[PDB]
């Protein structure tokens, strides 16, 4: 293994940095608790393509059932930690 | 680090303590009966076979080698 | 304490005291089959100076 | 002889005469004893036998069997303690009772010098387990288990009397050295082929053959553990003993007789085996891997040569210690549950590793893993087999397969996986449930150092 | 897999999740990431196309004759990941997930190591059970008569209530626990 | 329906009780835990210390009554002799053919 253990600040950070390499949205525009559908005006499939790319970045893949229903970076984050009990 | 968690497992004293208790109890009477086998191989064992003398008769457990099993 | 504890361990005497019986009643059982004692044509011998029988 | 009968009657007046809390321990420690006493009849000799009197006799055929019944009464004794604890002492009394009178039938049995008292103990074992099965029993078939067993048996052995009865009015006497050495041939005749039927039957029920089985599934899944311990360890040998004994006088006439019997115990294995495969109990299944066995000491049995006796006599010893061994450990899986049906209770080698461990070992002694006694019977009858003809051994190679496969499939649906969320009363395993394993599992694998030792009279 | 399911998928749902499948299936064909850009671009536009299709019986003939091509093309050893129903380390450390009743079962030598642990988990034991007494309460009174429709929890709703059923949800033994 | 619903007065199924939780180290024997551990002790005593080691021991050494070294020793004296005397090992027939009286056929 030898692997570190991460926080809730770098999958918080992850996070940021994968949706602000994501040119659909301007990165001085987003924040953690933006909104997917309104606060950004991305589509349903851009929501999918997100889940994409946070299954690619961390490894494991989400199911399509709590995929479909994620809206906010934050909301996602906290999924995540709860499937990696993450502590701090 | 001090990230040490605490790891649940089921009990294992009581695997524990039969496993000395039979080892135990196995080793008090095969230690004694292994000392006494080696001192009586070393000591007095291994008779040689022999002719029977003219006008004797052995008896019946002086035709076994081992001295156990005479 | 002696006369107590016999009292409670009496029972214990007995499987010892059925296995010397049994051993006594087999050789006295035994001693009714001696019609062909060194009288076999495979172990028919002459009797030592001091013995009676071959086998009790 | 009488210096095993009688500690044996003793244990009677010791139970009884015990006190309220002293019960076990007492037993146990004389029953050891006794078992000790027993190991002395082991050192045969390669001559005729050891004729102790006028009644009784021992043989390298005899003195296994021997040696196993009375080392099964301590672990009979050590499974029953645990589900008795809340029955009054006379209750327990009469169980300890009832064990010890198996135990004196069973002793007596093997030794036997003449035919008409083997045939009497061969049937007064059968009052103590039918009241085993139906008095202290959980579920309420087991009557019908009883009733079962009671009369198969009796059907097998009503012809057996009358044909003795005969022998003897015909022949002079029932005696076994007398029958050996002034044993004639039978003529093929209608009458002797239906003497020969008498004299088979009773011992081809008890095994039991494949198409009369039915009693064994319901005797062994309602009986208690002390019961299910003495019905395959050493009851069901009580018929191959009778075959091996009764064989010698059946001759020449077993040639062409023995091909009904052969065809149904060497298809009867497979279907058992098979059977295995698709049980929802442990148990049955238990008891179906049983009838396997029996059904390919039949085999070797009527084959007739002395590699199958040999064969024979160490697989009904290897069958009959795993046999109660895998009851053993089926039993304290159902004392913590209480369903003592396999899908319910999983991934135990978590919760319990070293009982996994146990399993383990029970599962490939099953198996029949060299060099153990289980394998050197299977292989010293599949080679008989294969001398009486090349074609069985496609028979055995299926039987072979499929053992291993539900031997393997009970050790991986309840050991192995995941285990069951809801049950939570799964408490640490005892020492007295270790020292039963123990117990049950040393004997066989210090026996694979002196094979010879079970290896029967035509060593 | 956390949340209760619903009655049905709606169309919507069902043309994402084939949009999901067809495109991790084109990434397992494109090995490199490249081509695998370029062809899920080509993909996603070719998708978007009948994005304003209003007719509910043509919706149906889209993305279920969809389906038949992506059967056909459905590259028949995808890419799992590891812990993925179909990876290679799907349940590995489930052997290694022991429940936390077993604690109950330890000896009281045993127990002498770990107090401070022990300690906590006695008060976790005193306010499941006064929880649990409140919560059956809470769920008699919030459940629907008749028997419930759909298997989601409510929450708590009073200042010293807590979540309905969270036990069993909360005492999970660990992902990796050993 | 006026039936109480009861088809007799019954005791409720006791729950099992547990050899733990009165008594740890409680080596599941008896809930007396004096008898609990001298049952222990006696059984492990005369199992495992007498009957395991003690009677194994007796069985292995026990006395060539099979004779088999006898059996090896004869065979050995009798090839040693046979070979000498140029004697075509052992004979074909277990009994010797003249003290066998056969049946004349005259057919
Ligand atoms: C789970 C556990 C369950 C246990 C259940 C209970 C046990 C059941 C079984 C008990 C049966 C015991 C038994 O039957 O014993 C058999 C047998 C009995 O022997 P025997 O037939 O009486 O003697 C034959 C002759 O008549 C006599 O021969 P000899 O007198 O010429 O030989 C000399 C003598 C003594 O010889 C010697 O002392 C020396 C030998 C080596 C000398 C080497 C050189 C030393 C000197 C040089 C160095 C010092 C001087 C120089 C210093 C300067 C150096 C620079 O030999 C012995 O004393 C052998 C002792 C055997 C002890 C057996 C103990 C059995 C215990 C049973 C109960 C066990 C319970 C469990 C606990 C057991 C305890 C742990 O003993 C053995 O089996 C020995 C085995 C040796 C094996 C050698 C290696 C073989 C490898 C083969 C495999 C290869 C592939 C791998
Ligand atoms: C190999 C040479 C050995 C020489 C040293 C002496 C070894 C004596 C061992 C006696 C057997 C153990 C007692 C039986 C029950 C287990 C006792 C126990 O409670 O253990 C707890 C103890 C501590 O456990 P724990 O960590 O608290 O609990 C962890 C969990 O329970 C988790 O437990 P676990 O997963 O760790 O399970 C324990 C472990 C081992 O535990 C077992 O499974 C024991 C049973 C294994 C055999 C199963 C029956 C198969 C039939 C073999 C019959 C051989 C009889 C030979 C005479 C035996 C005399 C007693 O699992 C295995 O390793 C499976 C082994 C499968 C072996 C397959 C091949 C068998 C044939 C090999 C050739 C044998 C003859 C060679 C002749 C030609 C060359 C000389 O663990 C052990 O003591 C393991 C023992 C080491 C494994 C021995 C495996 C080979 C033994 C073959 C029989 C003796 C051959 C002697 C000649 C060798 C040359
Ligand atoms: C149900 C689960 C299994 C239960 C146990 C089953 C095993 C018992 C079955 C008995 C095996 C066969 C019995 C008799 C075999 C004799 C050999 C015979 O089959 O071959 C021919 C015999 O021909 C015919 O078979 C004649 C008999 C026909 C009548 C028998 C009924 C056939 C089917 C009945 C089966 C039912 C069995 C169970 C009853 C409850 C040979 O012709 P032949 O040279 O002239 O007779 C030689 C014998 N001699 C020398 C004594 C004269
Ligand atoms: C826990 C991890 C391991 C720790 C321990 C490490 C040490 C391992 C050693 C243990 C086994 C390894 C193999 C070593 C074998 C050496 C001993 C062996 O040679 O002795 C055997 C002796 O063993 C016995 O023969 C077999 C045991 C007897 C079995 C009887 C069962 C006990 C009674 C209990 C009740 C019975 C229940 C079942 C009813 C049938 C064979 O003896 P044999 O080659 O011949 O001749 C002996 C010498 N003579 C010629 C003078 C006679
Ligand atoms: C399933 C078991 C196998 C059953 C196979 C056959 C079943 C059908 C038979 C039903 C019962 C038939 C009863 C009458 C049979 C008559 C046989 C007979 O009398 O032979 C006796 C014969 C010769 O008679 P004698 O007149 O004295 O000789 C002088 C001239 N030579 O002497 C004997 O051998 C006596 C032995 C008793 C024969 C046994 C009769 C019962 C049938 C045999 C047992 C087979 C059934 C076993 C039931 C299995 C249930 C587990
Ligand atoms: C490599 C394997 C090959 C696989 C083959 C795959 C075949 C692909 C071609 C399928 C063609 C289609 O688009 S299938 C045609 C299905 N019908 C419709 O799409 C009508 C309305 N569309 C929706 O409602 C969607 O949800 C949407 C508006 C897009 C987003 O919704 P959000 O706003 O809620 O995110």
């Amino acid at each position: 293994s030898d692997a570190p253990p991460l926080t809730l600040e770098a999958i918080k950070d992850r996070v940021l940095y994968v949706l602000k390499l994501y040119d659909k949205i301007d990165p001085e525009k987003l924040s953690v608790n933006s909104h997917f559908m309104k606060d950004l005006g991305l589509d349903s499939l851009d929501q999918v393509e997100i889940i994409m790319a946070m299954e690619d970045e961390f490894g494991f893949e989400i199911p399509d059932i709590d995929a479909e229903k994620l809206m906010c970076p934050q909301e996602i984050v906290d999924y995540i930690a709860d499937k990696k009990d993450v502590y701090e | 680090h001090g990230k040490r968690l605490f790891i649940i497992k089921p009990s294992g004293f009581y695997d524990r303590r039969f496993l000395k208790l039979m080892r135990f109890y196995i080793l008090l009477t095969g230690i004694p009966v292994a000392i006494g086998i080696t001192l009586v191989n070393v000591f007095i064992g291994e008779a040689e076979l022999a002719d029977i003398p003219e006008g004797y008769v052995p008896e019946h457990w002086e035709y076994f080698k081992h001295p156990i099993s005479r | 304490n002696v006369l107590q504890i016999v009292r409670d361990h009496w029972v214990h005497i007995l499987v010892p005291v059925g296995f010397v019986f049994g051993c006594y009643l087999d050789r006295r059982s035994d001693e009714k089959l001696t019609a062909f004692r060194n009288k076999s044509l495979l172990f028919k011998r002459e009797l030592r100076p001091n013995e009676e029988v071959t086998w009790k | 002889m009488l210096k095993i009968i009688i500690p044996t009657t003793m244990l009677l007046p010791m139970t009884w005469m015990s006190k309220h809390n002293m019960i076990w321990i007492n037993a146990t420690v004389h029953s050891l004893l006794i078992s000790l006493i027993s190991l002395s009849l082991l050192n045969q000799l390669g001559e005729n036998s050891l004729n102790f009197s006028l009644t009784f006799f021992s043989d390298s055929l005899s003195a296994p069997l021997l040696v196993l019944t009375t080392w099964l009464l301590p672990l009979m004794l050590m499974a029953s303690q645990s589900h008795l604890s809340k029955e009054t002492t006379t209750r327990k009394k009469l169980y300890i009772t009832m064990l010890i009178l198996l135990q004196l039938f069973l002793i007596m049995t093997f030794t036997a010098t003449e035919l008409i008292l083997f045939y009497i103990l061969f049937e007064a074992t059968l009052v103590p387990t039918l009241i085993i099965i139906t008095r202290w029993g959980n579920q309420t078939e087991r009557l019908n288990a009883g009733l079962y067993f009671l009369f198969y048996t009796l059907a097998g052995s009503l012809p057996l009397l009358v044909a003795l009865v005969y022998i003897q009015n015909t022949t002079g006497s029932l005696n076994f050295l007398i029958i050996h050495y002034w044993s004639h041939p039978l003529s093929n005749s209608w009458s002797n082929i239906f003497m020969w039927l008498a004299c088979i039957m009773a011992f081809m029920v008890k095994m039991p053959l494949y198409g009369l089985h039915l009693w064994l599934p319901k005797a062994h899944v309602e009986a208690p553990i002390a019961g299910s311990m003495v019905l395959a360890a050493v009851l069901l040998k009580l018929g191959g003993y009778g075959m091996m004994r009764i064989t010698t006088i059946l001759n020449p006439l077993t040639n062409y007789m023995a091909y009904p019997f052969l065809m149904l115990s060497m298809w009867g294995m497979i279907m058992t085996s098979s059977i295995c495969l698709r049980q929802t109990d442990l148990k049955s299944l238990i008891a179906y891997s049983s009838v396997s066995h029996m059904a390919l000491v039949i085999v070797a049995i009527m084959i007739q040569t002395p590699w199958s006796f040999m064969g024979a006599t160490a697989l009904m010893i290897a069958h009959g210690l795993t046999s109660s061994m895998l009851f053993c450990l089926a039993n304290t899986n159902y004392e913590r549950v209480h369903s003592r049906t396999m899908i319910l209770a999983r991934g135990l080698q978590t919760l319990l590793p070293l009982m996994a461990t146990w399993w383990l070992v029970a599962s490939l002694t099953n198996l029949a893993l060299p060099p153990s006694i289980n394998l050197i019977g299977e292989l010293f009858i599949i080679t008989a087999s294969f001398s009486w003809s090349n074609i069985t051994i496609i028979l055995m190679g299926m039987n072979m397969m499929i053992t291993a496969l539900y031997s393997l499939y009970m050790l991986i649906t309840t050991q192995r996986g995941k285990y069951t969320h809801h049950i939570n009363n799964i408490k640490p395993s005892f020492t007295r449930e270790n020292a039963l394993m123990a117990l049950h599992i040393l004997p066989l694998l210090l026996l694979t150092l002196n094979p010879k030792m079970i290896l029967g009279p035509l060593y | 897999a956390f949340s209760a399911p619903a009655a049905y998928l709606t169309h919507q749902q069902k043309v994402l999740r084939l949009y999901k499948r067809a495109l991790r299936h084109l990434e397992s064909w494109c090995v490199h990431r490249d081509k695998y850009r370029y062809f899920a671009c080509l993909m996603r536009a070719r998708f978007d196309e009948h994005k304003n299709e209003k007719d509910m019986v043509k919706a149906t003939q889209l993305l279920r004759q969809a389906e038949e091509e992506f059967w056909y093309g459905q590259h028949p050893q995808p890419y799992i990941f590891p812990e993925s129903p179909g990876g290679t380390s799907y349940e590995r450390y489930e052997c290694y997930k022991v429940p936390e009743w077993c604690l109950d079962d330890w000896h009281p030598s045993e127990k002498a190591m770990y107090p401070d642990y022990f300690a906590k988990r006695e008060q976790w034991k005193r306010l499941r059970r006064e929880s649990w007494e409140r919560e059956v309460k809470q769920l008699q009174e919030e459940t629907p008569p008749g028997g419930p429709r759909t298997e989601a929890l409510p929450p708590a709703r009073k200042e010293g209530d807590l979540p309905p059923l969270w036990w069993h949800i909360v005492t999970r033994p660990r992902e990796r626990p050993m | 329906p006026p039936e109480p619903t009861i088809r007799l007065q019954e005791d409720p199924d006791p729950e099992d009780e547990n050899l733990y939780e009165k008594n740890p180290d409680s080596h599941g024997y008896d809930k007396d835990p004096i008898v609990d551990l001298w049952n222990m002790r006696v059984v492990f005593f005369f199992g495992f210390s007498i009957v395991l080691v003690l009677g194994s021991t007796f069985v292995a050494y026990l006395p060539d009554y099979r004779m088999q070294e006898w059996a090896r020793r004869e065979a050995e004296r009798l090839v040693k002799y046979r070979e000498a005397n140029g004697l075509p090992l052992m004979e074909s027939n277990c009994f010797d053919p003249n003290k066998i009286q056969l049946p004349e056929d005259e057919d």
